[PDB]
């Protein structure tokens, strides 16, 4: 069901991924504007994973090892005993600058693609 | 390693515009389709924080229904010919009044007779026949369209794509704080958008016994909000067999009064059923004894005869009734009832500067069958040393009259988005 | 069976458009591709434009590729075709053809002109 | 197993809005350029189902047409001063154009002026036993609002496009009676020019069909359907207003002009048109020839629609800018039999006050055109209607005009369907 | 002239024709849909003097061609106008020779064959996905 | 072979709508805050040709001005009911101000009213011979409308702002004049702050110049072309209306009021507006020094423009709500040769019924308002005329007043233009496909 | 900062395509209109991209030779010696032609992925 | 591709079994159509294909071979063969026709 994975451990809760996304795009004013914003939303989140070299994947492992701060807790105690609410309650500083590394490691991958790696 | 997770299950509470679905004003303008069926989702093992009390619901839908009422009587009748002098006779709760009004041919004036309530007439001189419409001196009176429902009906609140509401499921919930029983859905119950002042008519049903919710109940000057799990039932009658005629003022636009009495004239008044009025009042003091605690229960009223501070003010579909309170509300609790009602028929339901609204009357006799399932209330301050607790009826506004339904809903903004670390590496 | 028949501008002005048209007749015009193709004075013929008519899917010679247009009208059942700034060289007895289309059941397609109007004698 | 194919040449029946373009109201609205030499593409092998009377193109064209007519008429003069007694005295048969004075109050508060109007009968309507005393028709229970000089109503051709998704299909059976089964279909963007022109019972420059005249009805033993009869041929339909008049304006209020006719130069003379006889005669016997086909060995009478009110018993068209309610009597007075071998003027009036929508509380008020008017139309088909009744004889009665504004569209939307296109889809093979 | 796949027919020129032959032209059927915002926009800028009509019509084909983009992209066949899954073919779907499918029958006749059992497939097409990301990073010999 | 860059750093001149932050009329219509430190990003080596004459940014603001002003005026009071004969009396100058009588129906509409308003004499034309029956000025071929006491029409700084996918360019030349390439330029996403300040002849409370006098006209030798003066340095011009007004209600319908003065409380004075002489002497001397520039060895005479309506030949300016009609002759009155080195009260009228944008059939009514009115503006620029037909003289005469509205926008937006981003490239690269 | 590599050579800009891509994606019908109208645009770009087989990269490199009459100068002035606004204006009489082409070499890449190698 | 008439003339008296082929720059494969373009007329297709006999065509109108090499014979030419021998590449090479052999008897 829609969410119903959200009191779930995130590894179970990564098995509806799809369920989420097919519900995140799915006087007229107000009508036109609810649309445009769903549809703007969806675009950005979109352009965000696209400009990273995530465009088209469910999970995307990136270029970043985890630097200073960023998370205090490991893997067992995320994925098994820990939900994703939680998660995003322990992590919910750390939510910017990482997306400039990101950013611009994939520009700069996609600029050796046709200099240097995996050359052509 | 750092792995991105599209269509996480998380959100953060947020404001944003719903829309409406319903299956007439409403009629039209909520015309998406609702549910086959209500699609919910129980969600297990999680906790949500909720709050009644500032729920920005409650807040849109105050905005769209003064919207909606707004836009549904601008195609309409503005009684601007009828600011004139009336010799108004008594029949003197309802009078007759004759007028001079120029019709729709800009050469000819005809004498007109109207039936007019006494809340509706002005006295301007000493003659005790010269009459003004009430309140045209300064603002626009609209009639509202014959044709034009305002009755309310169930409507469905929905939230956008990437939006969700959720629903608490604690049928013993104070109104604020952790609900440990949540579900999904994407679109609110069958909300009746009932205009009352005190009774909150033909609303939801407790799902057990009576619960009082408040936002302090320590503070003075804020609304308690009753919920009953059961219902009383009221028939307001109008026993008068009116006879509506019409009087054209202008090209095609024509003023709606009663034209004819038949039979005799009779003064409303609300049947409620006395076994099941004091059994909810026993049952609201018993519960109401947990949050005030030995205390005497008493309701001694707010003020005297004022139709839109004090009186209980509801519409019927288009007689708007204002109840003389103090048949309810004057006992005393420890260890059929007829409610008199007065008809007004030049109502200002927002107070809105410089407009209102005339409703046309309904001919026959009418009868309104309704439901009290639940009560807005409003504690007398300065009584914590007597050891009588004195309560009234009254007090906040419209906006209580939403909030007794939505409490239980929210409106969350879904973060598809998320961060977490892997064994992975991107073996670039 | 087809009977195609073509018609001209008795005379066209030299380095300015040229156009011709030509009638289907007892024929589908669809499932057909309408052509023309014309024969210069002493000359073997030369392949000019071709168009199917079921969807106006035009294709041309490559030489005529830039100065050259094909259209049908399926409401009248009739092809036409045009040529811009036609030169003085361009005069030729032009002739209208219908080139069957051998569909096959595998998607497979072949085409080349089997019926043939009286040619229309036209020059710049 | 499972595969997935996207560009699946699949469609489903939809109702979609679809966009107006064009090569005046219509100039503006369809401000849209239409494609040069616009694709359309045969579908071999395909047989679709249509049927013209739930055709939803046509319940959006008539939407879009009432909607501009009523946008047209928001920012124009609303005569509500001249709802007054109108002292109203012959001009000229000769009580046709009345020459009517009035007291209106101007732009200045305190001043009355006295002024003079021209007025048709048809607009007019006594009030009084006093025989010069007259009042507008209809002003004390409607809205009169004067059409805007400078906006024009002429109909054009436009084009209904469909938007990307979706697309037209069109029926190219050149017999096609309008509903069921069509085994030649292509699929086009957009319509062809459609003209939205008005009138209640000769549909003039409309399409003509490609072969004989086709007779389209939604049941022909429900006598209470309208047949909409589609011509092989026009007939072409000259009218006339003879009438050279001068047009005045009539200050109202502060910036709201009243346009009307000063004087008239010449004599006062009939409006009419002129259809030719031999012509009609062709036309009326191949109709016949149809409809024997339809109703087997019967007699067809034509008889004029019954009834007094001039919009439902006259044929009313707009031409020249004006609104001309013709007597069609002498083009629908006629008994055929099976049996048969091989200028008709017909008088017109003019009237300015028309409810074109058939609104309740509204009219609009058509300011007269100075100079002559002259106009000259196609008739490219009929609206018929049967009397009932008649299941104890050998003749049926058939009189002009159909049941509904719609009808003058589906003449045209007949042959179109908005479909929309289902590019994905599954099935299985061989993996 | 010679040559296999019938893209002479044009825009739903295949309609007609067997699902094996009609499957030479999908490329057709998509250009027509995946350009329509472009097209769309090389015809606004032919009369830039050009309500809610317009809006609503705008927004829709908008979320058409967003609402296909994403249910490819969620199945694993973004990029690609023919797409295989690991998802087996239930008899109940459909019972009939492939043969005849593919040679006896047009899109038209096959969609309504299949269209009560549309949106489960889908549901499966997305599910097999899913076990397909995991398999990307619970497999750790591809990391 | 051939690669395809997107996200590529170049623009086209395309014009969009743009929308409108603030931070009455103009806080509600410029609704969207505005972004603090805007990053202003220096174009490090490019050059871009700018022209201010055919600036789409003016159109545009010359349209949501109107626009907004018709919007604001919908919802309020018709004077229609008061186009009818004044019996006017004078107060106290001599007959500046009358004191009008007459009969209108209050808002009971059965009850004939004699009532009694304050006038300006610029509102008043007579009707008859008799010098007592008057009229409005134009209410017999106009609608009058009354503004809304509780909207505010004052200026307020606003910016312009792109939409996504387009940029504004700015020109951070100190002295261009307007047109032609400016080889050192920024790109922003809002303008700076502009006030909407409707006038006829100055510029107040608009932009200076950072260094210099900066003179810019679409043609110098063109005398039918305005010539726009940017001051690097503003003169303060203080303006009043002295008069203590005590202001009544007239209702005129069910909710209906007309507002007029009810009394004058002590003498009636003329508005005057003062200017500091000296600050005056030498801006109009740095003026004739950069005039002359364009105009060599000529005489630079400043005269008074050719007689008309107050609209035309005064100086216009909207002060604390009233709308006042100047006489800037002392300031438009010498003749400067070159060889030179280095209070003026001018009268006002008030005038309540005003047609800013010359529309047909449409007037506002500007209510009074009571006590006493004081503004303070700077005075930032100069439109200025060049009289037509002279030459074969040593003499160049120049006027005030330039074209419409649009002159006194154009001197604000002259730096920015609007642009839009084509991401898509194309570049010769060898890389193979696969 | 945005656009800041405008003044910058062909080569230095390629390192900010991030820059301008995020950028370009963010009364009533007036300016509803315009985030209508944005949105359009960013998928019009999109949409080309997608009809090129370039979807999901910054840059995209093609099968399109160079060889025809487009101007093309040396990639040591290209990369070293011109910004991209000049370079745009150089070829910009190609610019169609140049799709076209684009579009054309797409389609021959899909009828061997779609059509040709029929595997499964 | 292009098509080019080997056989400058093929030309008899009578009754000869002439033959002409049909030489290509490339293979045309099955696609090498043979066409009798008779003076004073719009030619007559001969052959379809590489050797298939057009429609109502005579029985001695022989077909042989295909693409590079296609070639075309009349069993005897009898009557009326004064007509070019014209011949297309209608394949890959648009429908490029050979010059036509200048056949007669
Ligand atoms: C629309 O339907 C018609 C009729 O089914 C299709 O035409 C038919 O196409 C088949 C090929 O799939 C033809 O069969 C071939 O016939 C020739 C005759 O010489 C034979 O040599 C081949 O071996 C093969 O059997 C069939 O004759 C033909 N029928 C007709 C009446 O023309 C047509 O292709 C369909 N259109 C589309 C777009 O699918
Ligand atoms: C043009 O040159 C001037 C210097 O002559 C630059 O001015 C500086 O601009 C920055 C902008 O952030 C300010 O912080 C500095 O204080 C300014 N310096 C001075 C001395 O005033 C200007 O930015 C240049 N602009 C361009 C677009 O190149
Ligand atoms: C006025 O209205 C009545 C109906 O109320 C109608 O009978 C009469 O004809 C109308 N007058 C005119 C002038 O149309
Ligand atoms: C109508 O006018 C046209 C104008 O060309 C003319 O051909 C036709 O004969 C006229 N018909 C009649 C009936 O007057
Ligand atoms: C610019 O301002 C300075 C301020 O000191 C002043 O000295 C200078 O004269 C002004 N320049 C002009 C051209 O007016
Ligand atoms: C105007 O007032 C300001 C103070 O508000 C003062 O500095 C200035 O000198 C005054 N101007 C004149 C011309 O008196
Ligand atoms: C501008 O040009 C100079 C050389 O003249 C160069 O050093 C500088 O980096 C360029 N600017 C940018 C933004 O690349």
């Amino acid at each position: 069901g829609f969410l119903g994975a959200a009191g779930s451990t995130m590894g179970a809760a990564s098995m509806t991924l799809t369920v989420q996304a097919r519900q995140l795009l799915s006087w007229g004013i107000k009508q036109l504007q609810a649309r445009v914003l769903a549809v703007e939303h969806y675009l950005k989140d979109q352009q965000l994973l696209g400009i990273w070299g995530c465009s088209g994947k469910l999970i995307c492992t990136t270029a970043v090892p985890w630097n200073a701060t960023w998370s205090n807790k490991t893997l067992d105690n995320i994925w098994n005993n820990m939900t994703w609410m939680e998660w995003e309650k322990e992590i919910s500083n750390y939510t910017n600058l990482i997306y400039n590394l990101i950013e611009e490691s994939q520009n700069q991958q996609e600029k050796n693609e046709t200099e240097n790696l995996t050359l052509c | 390693w750092v792995t991105v997770y599209y269509g996480v299950p998380v959100w953060k509470e947020a404001t944003t515009t719903l829309f409406c679905a319903s299956d007439n004003v409403w009629a039209t303008h909520c015309c998406v389709p609702t549910d086959p069926s209500p699609q919910e989702v129980v969600l297990e093992n999680v906790t949500e924080n909720f709050n009644m009390w500032k729920n920005n619901m409650v807040e849109q839908m105050h905005e769209d229904i003064i919207s909606l009422w707004d836009q549904s009587l601008k195609p309409c009748v503005k009684l601007t010919p009828l600011c004139v002098t009336l010799n108004c006779t008594d029949l003197g709760e309802i009078k007759n009044c004759s007028f001079n009004i120029t019709t729709s041919v800009r050469d000819k004036m005809q004498k007109e007779y109207a039936t007019f309530y006494k809340l509706d007439i002005v006295p301007i001189d000493n003659d005790n026949n010269s009459y003004r419409l009430i309140n045209c001196n300064t603002s626009v009176i609209t009639q509202a369209c014959p044709k034009v429902s305002f009755e309310p009906i169930p409507i469905h609140y929905c939230a956008p794509a990437g939006f969700a509401i959720l629903k608490c499921n604690n049928k013993t919930f104070n109104g604020t704080g952790p609900c440990t029983n949540v579900s999904t859905v994407q679109c609110t119950h069958g909300i009746r958008p009932v205009v009352s002042t005190q009774l909150l008519l033909n609303g939801s049903l407790a799902e057990e016994e009576i619960v009082i919710r408040s936002e302090n109940f320590t503070d003075n000057g804020k609304t308690i909000i009753v919920q009953l799990n059961e219902s009383v039932e009221i028939n307001c009658t109008r026993p008068n067999n009116n006879t509506r005629k019409s009087i054209h003022i202008g090209p095609g636009r024509a003023f709606y009064t009663t034209g004819q009495i038949i039979g005799n004239i009779r003064q409303a008044h609300c049947n409620i059923s006395r076994a099941k009025w004091n059994n909810t009042l026993h049952k609201i003091v018993k519960k109401l004894r947990e949050q005030f605690r030995n205390k005497t229960i008493v309701f001694k009223q707010s003020s005297g005869g004022d139709p839109e501070i004090v009186m209980h003010s509801f519409n019927c579909g288009g007689e708007f009734f204002y109840c003389n309170s103090t048949q309810l509300f004057n006992s005393t609790w420890y260890g059929n009832i007829t409610l008199p009602c007065r008809i007004k028929q030049i109502i200002n339901l927002w107070q809105e500067v410089g407009k209102a609204m005339y409703a046309p009357p309904i001919g026959g006799q009418i009868r309104c069958s309704s439901n009290i399932t639940g009560l807005l209330l409003t504690r007398d301050g300065g009584n914590n040393n007597i050891t009588t607790e004195i309560f009234r009826p009254g007090g906040g506004d419209m906006r209580d009259n939403w909030r007794s339904e939505l409490y239980k809903y929210k409106v969350v903004k879904i973060e598809p988005l998320g961060v977490a670390p892997t064994k992975c590496k991107r073996r670039v | 069976x087809x009977x195609x028949x073509x018609x001209x501008x008795x005379x066209x002005x030299x380095x300015x458009x040229x156009x011709x048209x030509c009638x289907x007749x007892x024929x589908x015009x669809x499932x057909x591709x309408x052509x023309x193709x014309x024969x210069x004075x002493x000359x073997x013929x030369x392949w000019x434009x071709x168009x199917x008519x079921x969807x106006x899917x035009x294709x041309x010679x490559x030489x005529x590729x830039x100065x050259x247009x094909x259209x049908x009208x399926x409401x009248x059942x009739x092809x036409x075709x045009x040529x811009x700034x036609x030169x003085x060289x361009x005069x030729x007895x032009x002739x209208c053809x219908x080139x069957x289309x051998x569909x096959x059941x595998x998607x497979x397609x072949x085409x080349x002109x089997x019926x043939w109007x009286x040619x229309x004698x036209x020059x710049x």
